[PDB]
């Protein structure tokens, strides 16, 4: 990890490593990498709390391979939970 | 800087505020002085 991190163009490689089955959506891959890696979430003096993880919205026309990117993030992430709004055979978003 | 202000006394901690709020709500309930009602009346009627 340390030997591969000290390369200057490591970040680009990570952007090249996101979703090899998806072609040409470089900004979406950059956003996916930022969401997977994430920032630090902080709580200054206890009183104020700043969120530290990136939320990404992939808005797109049909046939733009957003779902395949979501499955790639499911395969890649340590704890990835998939949910859907219209579908039924999935874990819900509502606590019960 | 917030820790410095808390040590100096210009700010208090959140738990100290919580216990102080509980103490003040439990102990104190003021009344308007008779001299303080006339100005309240005058200001309330000038606006209307
Ligand atoms: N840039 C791309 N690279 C590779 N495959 C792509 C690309 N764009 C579309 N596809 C393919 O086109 C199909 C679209 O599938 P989906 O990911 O389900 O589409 P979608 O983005 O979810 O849009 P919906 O489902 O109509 S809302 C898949 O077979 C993808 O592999
Ligand atoms: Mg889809």
């Amino acid at each position: 990890f340390r030997k591969i991190s000290r390369d200057r163009g490591i970040i680009d490689k990570i952007i090249s490593s996101m979703a090899p089955s998806i072609y040409g959506h470089r900004d979406i891959k950059t956003a996916v990498a930022c969401s997977l890696f994430g920032g630090v979430p902080k709580n200054v003096n206890g009183k104020h709390s700043i969120r530290g993880d990136i939320n990404v919205l992939l808005l797109g026309d049909p046939g733009t391979a957003k779902s395949q990117i979501l499955k790639y993030v499911e395969k890649t992430a340590h704890r990835a939970v998939f949910a859907t709004g219209q579908g039924a055979s999935a874990v819900g978003l509502t606590a019960s | 800087m917030q820790n410095q202000q808390e040590e100096n006394g210009s700010e208090i901690s959140i738990e100290k505020m919580k216990r102080y709020i509980t103490y003040c709500r439990l102990k104190c309930a003021p009344r308007l002085s008779p001299q303080a009602a006339e100005k309240l009346s005058s200001n309330f009627v000038t606006i209307r």
